[PDB]
């Protein structure tokens, strides 16, 4: 079965103060998208770059996640360092992901340029940054996910099949 | 002996993924807030959506969390000018002796403004 | 053990003042006719409006008479050609052992024609 | 202590004769399937119709089989693109202690696909 | 009072040959935008990367500028190094700024892809690159500034209030 | 005469298995674009980053190419490293090129966000990444080339004149 | 004994920020070029804008540099086909004995083409 | 040695009677406020009108109070969105040695808001 | 000490050749009628054109007779319904001590009707 | 004694650069596949393009590889609904004694689907 | 040494079944009339269709009778007003020494009128 | 062993008389230039016309000079923007051993520009 990583990056959620509905939303979306068998590998971590790096590396190298989706820590706030941790652990970056997500959100909020999400590849693993806002989660995934199964195809990863009524990937 | 439970939530777009997810979140939050232990406690659940949401049935999300044996119905909300856009509303009919003032209603995201 | 109560009323114009007033009148008349003593007796209340009424939520009028702890929902009525225009309909779900033939339904103004 | 009963049926055309007949058939089948012996057992009945059906009130058919003392309400269904056309849906609220998994829901004609 | 940095990067202007109307334009715009008290910290420097870095660092760390706006040295010309100096002094970058400015200018000039402006954060300071062209100044600021007061909000900086008739920021 | 570099990056083509029609297409396009004298400097190399870097450096520094156009190795495939080799040999990057190419292709394929092309400057040389797909070559060049003659102008390079009926550069 | 001073400048967009800034720049440059020491020397100032500029009054920019006691007027320029777009023109009426050939007129940005 | 005098006034409708009257009132008030004793003191007078006023020439009103030997010119004002509607503006060019800060400008009716 | 000079002329068509020629004729006639000996006597010259004339700048004609060092400005006239079509108007600001009643204004072709 | 040679190729856009390049590629590939050594072997070459390609003549590309002395003709293909978009087709008439089953036809890019 | 063979046929409707059948009939009749024994004798075959026929490729019909190794091309005919509607035309290029006046051309159905 | 012959000619109007005459002229000139002595030498002749010529078949003109036993076909040319208007093109397929560089192609009237 394909293994997909979900990383919630939030001091408040990892401290057990706020509930993590951002992470729950991603899992719900992925369950709606995929019709093929897959195992969610999920973890909540604080906004500490050392921890994030270690987490992403553990998920891609040790636990063998073809796709790792992070949420939170992509803003201009002092503690938001998820993109930096992502850039540190990846050997190649995918500028097209952050470009498209910001492009789709700008039709709504002018403050979409304050978002700093990127995407990259560590070995055969695709890592994608989503914003912390639970409402923005679905719209962000919906924008970039139609390209993700084909990306994973090119890295000899698992062949993800999708629910067409929910989402249509291009090959 | 029945108590209604109201819920509401907003979405940022008219897509199936967004509507279903928001509905699931709202439904799960409604059940937890009131301490419901089984779907067997529900007489029925009714949904409404504003006219700017047409891509999906909210009732589909309830079936994603196993509400198969629960009767569901959906309808369109009144399209009042200037009213909050993109709202999913829920009315759950709950078999309970809970006092009216002890029932907990759930308003999420921008729907808190309601 | 629940009994529905139906009400209906017409208005002469699609304005908020008219819709809310008519709704309040109908609601108050529905409660009085059936001898209801407390809002705690109501499981829920559902409203519908015809498509020629869009300026206001009927549910707002119920909150004007203190139905804050009562769960409310509104929807649009089927727009049948030649059907009575500008109708507000109410379905109150009442926790009672009143026999079906002893429940009193309330039809006001031109809505009497229904 | 209430259980909802869901029904649905399709028609081939938006005419009053078709909508009323289909509704009567569905209603009668819903009652028989659950062994209901009297209209007095019904708290209320709610109907929805898709936007391609506007010629008649489904509630009229219920009155054709003597549901005069039963409270009825109708609304419009969400018009989802690609969704099954021309559907009449029913939610009957039934005063019963029947277990949730022992209630029988009725889907007729092309509505079986739902 | 909020302190805002204006840095003109130009060999000709710092040498006193050409007049700096690019820098004057930014100050005029900011005076039109802001209704709250603020102090302009302004300086003209040559296209030397060591000097630019030192200047930006002095303005953000020592003089405590919440916003620093640079102009010039963002092109493919041999001496244009303002983005490099910016990337050197910032701990986190904001790709969304350069992306949007180039996107708005492409509707006019196809040569908007020759622009290399970026934006970044040094501590609690936002640094934004504007092109040298005085005419392009207003249109570039107008594009990104509606997000800047909220960005500064997220960094516990000064609460900038704006003239709505001139510009409308989103919060 | 102006000298323009064409670099085909492909293991299969350099091994002599597949024919290089991608490289031939670029030369055909450039012949259609330019009415001024120019010399094509062309080479096929494998997807090895050390080789690509050396190649680009040899073309820009030793053979004095004002423009170097590469094709291939811009995808998420394990061996695709052309953008990395490009970023290594350039002193300044041009984000606007990759941004526009992905923007024009997204109107067709959602998988345009899997493209990782960039552009940069090494001294007085502009290096631009094109995808490997021969069909995408013309549309990608057509998008960015109207800015290239003016870019080369700003670096004191050769004055390229164009066939207006084929393409119209802006100055 | 009056001398007119002409100025002109272009903008790249019809926004208030651009028009006001360009006007301020032009005005300041006009005054400096002619060595004017006080606003009291100005009888009046007249502006025109092309029809593609409607978002702002040029006169507003003059008040931004303290020309409150100077009388200002603005009008629309003739919209000649193929003529230079987005031009702000100024005619300042200056109380001076400066010879006609010693007055300095100021044309900025793309307006130099005029 | 010339001083401009600014005036402005609004009207409630685009009719000749209204525009001419308002202009006469403004003109007479401008002259009185500055203590002008003869039309011979005026080099010229320029008018502008907003685009919502087309029925009459303001210059006609000046001739109604005998300004026949005074040169008059009129033009259209810039049509800024959201700007004050229906405004007649005047710039009189006055031959005087009056200091700039001693000239009196006249803004009448809703034009006071300017 | 300034006197305005008014001129006006009509054309039969909206072409550049016609507008420029008519303007030159009017300008030359204005200067001759008042005995002006040099362009240095002119503070400034302002033109207006009716909305049915858009093909050319009147200011261009003044430069055809060497008014290069004279400041020129043009604007659009108010488009009054039923008013004389296709009119070029001129206001020259003349540095002179000529009495107001000794200045000569020039109205040519069909513009005499004004 | 003549043999036709068919070719086809697709493009992703209706631009001259794309059409000419694709045509050159196809033409060169057609010649190589059949071992043609000189343009003198060609009686004529005919092209067709689908209706979604209008920006360029395919015949121009043949002249880019020196087919000046070869007679060329182009026409529009039948616009069948649902048929492959953006196709350039070639029919070369070749003077040869090559057997019909030894002639090699060339289908490139998405045109392979044909 | 080549001879063209012309054919033509009409259809009564723009459907694939009709166009393909008519084409097959015409093609088979063309071959028989001239005594052709093998498809190897054909250099190439060209089709045209009038603009009122778009549903199918005529070339498809030739492949239905095994003309796979024969090169085929199709184009649109000139749409002359009042000209015969719905015509499929064929030009077969035949390798033969048959005299020009001994070649047999085939015109079928209403196409005989041509 | 076949050689194509290209011709082209323009007309000033889309009328039958013009198209037929121009075609006859071109055809006669094509034959003379190459020294053809009989129509029996022609395998076939193909015409194209630009989309701005629809009033007549070019093939009709060939029959006016007795090309009855010669097979003719016509098609529409690609409508390239900015391309030469109103062009009749001819491709004659000639049975000859003439070298490719000894065939003479004929371009008449404004078609010389091609
Ligand atoms: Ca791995
Ligand atoms: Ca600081
Ligand atoms: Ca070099």
């Amino acid at each position: 079965k394909a293994k997909i990583g979900i990383v919630t990056v939030s001091d408040r959620a990892s401290a057990g103060i706020t509930a993590d509905i951002s992470g729950k939303a991603i899992i719900l979306a992925l369950n709606l998208y995929l019709t093929s068998e897959w195992e969610p590998i999920y973890q909540v971590i604080p906004d500490e770059q050392d921890v994030i790096e270690t987490t992403l590396i553990k998920m891609a190298d040790e636990q063998d996640c073809c796709l790792i989706v992070t949420t939170g820590g992509t803003g201009p706030a002092k503690r938001d360092v998820t993109p930096e941790a992502t850039e540190a652990v990846c050997d190649r970056m995918m500028p097209g992901f952050g470009e498209l997500m910001r492009a789709e959100s700008l039709k709504e909020v002018p403050t979409a340029i304050l978002s700093r999400q990127t995407a990259g590849l560590r070995g055969d693993s695709l890592i994608v940054n989503l914003p912390g806002d639970p409402a923005s989660i679905s719209d962000c995934l919906l924008a970039v996910f139609p390209a993700i199964p084909y990306c994973i195809d090119l890295m000899e990863g698992p062949y993800l099949e999708c629910n067409e009524a929910m989402i249509k990937p291009f090959r | 002996m029945v108590r209604g439970i109201r819920g509401a939530i907003t979405v940022n777009s008219d897509t199936p993924t967004s509507i279903i997810i928001a509905t699931i979140l709202l439904l799960e939050k409604m059940l937890e807030a009131n301490g419901i232990q089984s779907y067997e406690e529900l007489a029925a659940v009714i949904f409404t959506v504003t006219e700017d949401l047409t891509s999906a049935f909210p009732a589909e999300a309830a079936r994603q969390i196993g509400m198969h044996r629960v009767p569901l119905l959906s309808a369109r909300e009144v399209p009042v000018p200037g009213s909050l856009p993109r709202v999913i509303r829920v009315l759950a009919l709950w078999n309970t002796d809970t006092p009216q003032d002890r029932v907990r209603h759930v308003y999420l995201s921008e729907a808190v403004r309601l």
